[PDB]
RNA sequence: UGUAACGGGGCUAAACCAUGCACCGAAGCUGCGGCAGCGACGCUUAUGCGUUGUUGGGUAGGGGAGCGUUCUGUAAGCCUGUGAAGGUGUACUGUGAGGUAUGCUGGAGGUAUCAGAAGUGCGAAUGCUGACAUAAGUAACGAUAAAGCGGGUGAAAAGCCC
RNA sequence: CCCGGCGAGGGGAGUGAAAAAGAACCUGAAACCGUGUACGUACAAGCAGUGGGAGCAUGCUUAGGCGUGUGACUGCGUACC
């Protein structure tokens, strides 16, 4: 049941059904996603290779969410040299509910 | 009930009666007050007092009954230090501590 | 104007002794010595973040090399064969893979076997 | 600071933080670095700029209509109830009454009203002109100003 | 002479240990009165294995 | 996702049996420590205890090039004023063949609560004869 | 002081020399987000950007833009016993100084916005004052002239009385 | 009233809006010292953290997942001025 692909400049062994955290997308709310860049999927034997992508094999997902991660803060400190930072972080993710491995 | 008595600013340190205070916990009253008749120190006269109190305590007042009441919470804390001046050698002085004890009993069923 | 800055300062000691919270002994009961161990915990943070991705790197490439080496190829020669095979799977995945569904594992051994 | 200006203990030998009085101010109860003196905040202002600032504000009120230009403004007797009952057919309360001729009756008759303020053409200030709701200007005192701002 | 540097709650706590002292756990009851007491000594009112010693 | 790591309840440590007669002792004391560890299972994690049980019999005919049989010396500390004790290869195998494999498969370990953990599973002996058969530990190359 | 002159185990190849494709390997480069500084840009317009390349380690130091505190004006306004400040938790939130809301405690003050002025922010100065630790229940209890027993009173007596 | 030495000190009752407002008396922080609950802790080496991470203990709604406390084991890691 379980497939792979390319999306946030990095990879996802995904099943369908389950929701997958990625990298920000540049999609609405609760519109709808297609993955062409399949790389991999599983079931009785394994359709891989295609070099990148498989042939005729697309991810399609439902976006659920478009928040931020948890804050990461920090700090760079020079010992002995009078200097410190501060730096809070949040990054934004888009969570993905997968609804086809084709 | 729980019926509490203490010893506020009891002159003896924390430390010390604490040590007492560990033989007596969930210990059945009357097992509790003969440990401390032959328990061989001062602080054992002073958590006595309080024990021996709490127990009438809870029989006038509230609770009665003897036989089912076992000590649940006995605790020690540091009070106020008063403080003295005790002089050494050579001109200087050194501040000694009388340090005192807050005794409290809780004594259940 | 005077201003007297008890509550100001309190408020900033407070709020580090609270970052410091599940230190042993005085560095989280004690500001002076916590402020140093949170600056400590910060450093590491930043340092541990870019080591995180070294580690788990090396951990797939462990798990790999194990799994390739029950089918009878080594690490070095499996990415090689994969590379000339033009697969892009990543390190990450390959791990994952050799975990948990072998017989589709294989499949890739025997691919980075053809080249 | 009252102290003396002795040594507390010697320079050295004491394993303590070398000290030279009781008066400095890092010790207790005595010293505070730079001191306050009792000293003027009054600040210059140009003839031009204290002008042109009152021809500035006062040309405003025209256009937010906080400025009631009026008539002959006066009370019967010296008397806050008349004062008090009169603004509202005027409909007002938190005013500025800039008169030319200064009614020592207008005057006695707005001290114990909060909202209101009696002052003469000749002493307006610009700080009341901005603060208060509505600017009453008797037709004297638009003259008087027109010609003292100019 | 003198430490380094101060011991903690912890060693202050692991020295006390062994600080804790025991009960008696062993009173006896004499035979004719029942009254409670330590081994091999006398009672209060004064009686030792069932016969009166001290007035 | 966060990758597997294996859990020390769900392990399924396997036994075996490594005739060490001929054997070169390093070549070895390499694939026991390998094994050891747990690195030849593909669900190998760092800090959990995954690798096999192995025994090693025949530890006292193990063999070593060149001319380290006389030569390679096993010095140790006897926590003393001057007591530095040394053994050479000959002489170790003479008084205790087991040491030896043990301290050739000991350095290779990692150092630590899990490196001494993972030691436990080697069971070296002198003798053919073990008496793990009832574990059915099977054979080894 | 101890092997102690490969980092160790250990090796006749796991050494050396020569070639050959592999792979690992850093915050280096590429990938996908996010932020900011400049310079150009269609020339927008009074600046958002179709953009657009580009930087963005930093002591002394120089130049920008901010947070917060007590106080004065807006304020005889606004929030507050249907619970202020302060104390103490929790959950959100901003790139940071921080900010917001609320549980308990507290029992009466607080203060938006935009301005103004500062006794305006502390970890160090063998800093100054108070509090509390540590050593530690450790040393010591002040002349080596010496106590012993009985009775008395007392809640209790080695020390008080006889 | 009760315990205690016709004590110190407490516990009830009673006043009061309130007595952890009872005179050592508004508020009551921190250091420091405790009592009880959950986990860890007696073959294990070092600025005591940090990334990884099993188990165990607790909450929520669901018929599956999270948060919080703990942190076995493990890569890196010599405080601040
Ligand atoms: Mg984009
Ligand atoms: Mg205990
Ligand atoms: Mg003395
Ligand atoms: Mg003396
Ligand atoms: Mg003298
Ligand atoms: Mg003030
Ligand atoms: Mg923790
Ligand atoms: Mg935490
Ligand atoms: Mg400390
Ligand atoms: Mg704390
Ligand atoms: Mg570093
Ligand atoms: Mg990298
Ligand atoms: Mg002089
Ligand atoms: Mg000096
Ligand atoms: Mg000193
Ligand atoms: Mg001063
Ligand atoms: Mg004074
Ligand atoms: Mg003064
Ligand atoms: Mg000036
Ligand atoms: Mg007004
Ligand atoms: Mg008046
Ligand atoms: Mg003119
Ligand atoms: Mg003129
Ligand atoms: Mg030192
Ligand atoms: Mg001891
Ligand atoms: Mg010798
Ligand atoms: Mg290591
Ligand atoms: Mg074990
Ligand atoms: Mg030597
Ligand atoms: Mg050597
Ligand atoms: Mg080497
Ligand atoms: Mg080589
Ligand atoms: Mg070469
Ligand atoms: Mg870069
Ligand atoms: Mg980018
Ligand atoms: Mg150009
Ligand atoms: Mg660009
Ligand atoms: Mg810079
Ligand atoms: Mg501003
Ligand atoms: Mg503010
Ligand atoms: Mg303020
Ligand atoms: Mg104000
Ligand atoms: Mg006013
Ligand atoms: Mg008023
Ligand atoms: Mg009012
Ligand atoms: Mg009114
Ligand atoms: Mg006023
Ligand atoms: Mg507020
Ligand atoms: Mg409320
Ligand atoms: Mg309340
Ligand atoms: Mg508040
Ligand atoms: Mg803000
Ligand atoms: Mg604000
Ligand atoms: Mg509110
Ligand atoms: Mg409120
Ligand atoms: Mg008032
Ligand atoms: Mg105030
Ligand atoms: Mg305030
Ligand atoms: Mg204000
Ligand atoms: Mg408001
Ligand atoms: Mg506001
Ligand atoms: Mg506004
Ligand atoms: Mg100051
Ligand atoms: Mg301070
Ligand atoms: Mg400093
Ligand atoms: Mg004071
Ligand atoms: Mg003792
Ligand atoms: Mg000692
Ligand atoms: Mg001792
Ligand atoms: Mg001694
Ligand atoms: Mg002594
Ligand atoms: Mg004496
Ligand atoms: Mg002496
Ligand atoms: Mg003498
Ligand atoms: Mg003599
Ligand atoms: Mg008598
Ligand atoms: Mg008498
Ligand atoms: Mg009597
Ligand atoms: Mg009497
Ligand atoms: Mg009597
Ligand atoms: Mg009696
Ligand atoms: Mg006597
Ligand atoms: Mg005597
Ligand atoms: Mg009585
Ligand atoms: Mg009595
Ligand atoms: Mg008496
Ligand atoms: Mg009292
Ligand atoms: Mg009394
Ligand atoms: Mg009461
Ligand atoms: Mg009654
Ligand atoms: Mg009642
Ligand atoms: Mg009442
Ligand atoms: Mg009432
Ligand atoms: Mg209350
Ligand atoms: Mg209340
Ligand atoms: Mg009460
Ligand atoms: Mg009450
Ligand atoms: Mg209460
Ligand atoms: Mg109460
Ligand atoms: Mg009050
Ligand atoms: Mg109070
Ligand atoms: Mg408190
Ligand atoms: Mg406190
Ligand atoms: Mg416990
Ligand atoms: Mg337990
Ligand atoms: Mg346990
Ligand atoms: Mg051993
Ligand atoms: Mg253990
Ligand atoms: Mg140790
Ligand atoms: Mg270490
Ligand atoms: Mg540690
Ligand atoms: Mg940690
Ligand atoms: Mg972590
Ligand atoms: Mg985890
Ligand atoms: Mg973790
Ligand atoms: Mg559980
Ligand atoms: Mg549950
Ligand atoms: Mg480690
Ligand atoms: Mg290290």
């Amino acid at each position: 049941m379980y497939a792979v692909f390319q999306s946030g400049g990095k990879q996802h062994r995904v099943s369908e059904g389950q929701t997958v955290r990625l990298e920000k997308l540049d999609i609405a709310t609760g519109e709808t996603v297609e993955f062409a860049e399949v790389l991999m999927i599983a079931n009785g034997e394994e359709v891989k290779i295609g070099v990148p992508f498989v042939d005729g094999g697309v991810i399609k997902a439902e976006v659920v969410a478009h928040g931020r991660g948890e804050k990461v803060k920090i700090v760079k400190f020079r010992r002995r040299k009078h200097y410190r930072k501060q730096q809070g972080h949040r990054q934004w993710f888009t969570d993905v509910k997968i609804t086809g491995i084709s | 009930m729980e019926t509490i008595a203490k010893h506020r600013h009891a002159r003896s340190s924390a430390q010390k009666v604490r040590l007492v205070a560990d033989l007596i916990r969930g210990k059945k009253v009357s097992q509790a007050l003969d440990i401390l008749t032959y328990t061989n120190k001062k602080a054992a006269v002073l958590v006595k007092k309080v024990l021996e109190s709490a127990i009438a305590n809870a029989e006038h007042n509230d609770g009665a009954d003897i036989d089912d009441l076992k000590v649940t919470k006995i605790f020690v804390d540091e009070g106020p230090s008063m403080k003295r001046i005790m002089p050494r050698a050579k001109g200087r002085a050194d501040r000694i501590l009388k340090r005192t004890s807050h005794i409290t009993v809780v004594v259940s069923d | 104007a005077r201003v007297k800055r008890g509550v100001i300062a309190r408020a900033r000691h407070k709020k580090i002794l609270k970052q410091a919270k599940g230190y042993y002994g005085a560095r989280s009961r004690v500001y002076r010595v916590a402020f140093q161990a949170v600056i400590k915990a910060g450093q590491y943070a930043y340092r541990d973040r870019r080591q995180r991705k070294r580690q788990f790197r090396q951990l797939w490439i462990a798990r790999i090399n194990a799994a390739a080496r029950q089918n009878g190829i080594s690490y070095s020669k499996f990415i090689n064969g994969l590379k000339k095979a033009s697969v892009e799977i990543d390190r990450k995945i390959l791990a994952d893979i050799a975990v948990f569904d072998k017989v589709a594992f294989t499949a890739l051994v025997e691919k980075a076997k053809a080249a | 600071v009252t102290g003396s200006g002795k040594k507390p203990w010697r320079q050295k030998g004491t394993g303590r933080a070398r000290s030279g009085s009781i008066k400095s101010p890092i010790w207790r109860s005595g010293g505070v670095t730079f001191a306050a003196r009792p000293q003027d905040h009054s600040q210059k202002v140009n003839k031009k700029m204290y002008r042109g600032a009152l021809k500035s504000i006062l040309s405003e009120l025209v256009r937010q209509d906080r400025l009631i230009v009026v008539e002959k403004f006066s009370v019967e007797a010296p008397k806050t109830k008349l004062l008090a009952q009169k603004l509202k057919d005027m409909a007002l309360e938190d005013v500025l009454i800039i008169t030319g001729e200064l009614d020592e009756n207008l005057f006695l008759a707005a001290r114990n009203l909060h909202k209101v303020d009696v002052r003469d053409a000749t002493g307006i200030d610009p700080v009341s002109l901005i603060a208060f709701d509505k600017v009453v200007m008797t037709a004297d005192a638009v003259k008087q100003v027109e010609e003292m701002l100019a | 002479a003198v430490q380094q540097n101060k011991p903690t709650r912890s060693k202050r706590g692991m020295r006390r240990s062994h600080d804790a002292l025991t009960a008696v756990t062993s009173l006896s009851v004499d035979k004719t009165s029942g009254e409670k007491h330590l081994r091999h000594h006398i009672t209060a009112d004064g009686y030792y294995r069932g016969r009166k010693v001290i007035a | 996702m966060k990758t597997f790591t294996a859990k020390p309840e769900t392990v399924k440590r396997d036994w075996y049996v490594v005739d060490a007669t001929g054997k070169t002792l390093g070549r070895l004391a390499t694939e026991l420590a390998r094994r050891l560890r747990g690195k030849h299972k593909a669900e190998y994690t760092p800090h959990v205890d995954t690798g096999d049980y192995i025994i090693v019999l025949n530890a006292d005919k193990v063999a070593v090039t060149g001319n380290k049989r006389t030569d390679k010396v096993y010095y140790h500390h006897t926590g003393h004023i001057g007591g530095i004790k040394q053994a050479t290869f000959e002489e170790m195998i003479a008084r205790r063949p087991e040491r030896v494999i043990e301290i050739a498969v000991k350095g290779m370990l990692p150092k630590g609560p899990l490196g001494r953990a993972m030691f436990r599973k080697l069971k070296v002996y002198a003798g053919n004869e073990h008496n793990h058969a009832a574990q059915q530990p099977q054979v080894l190359d």
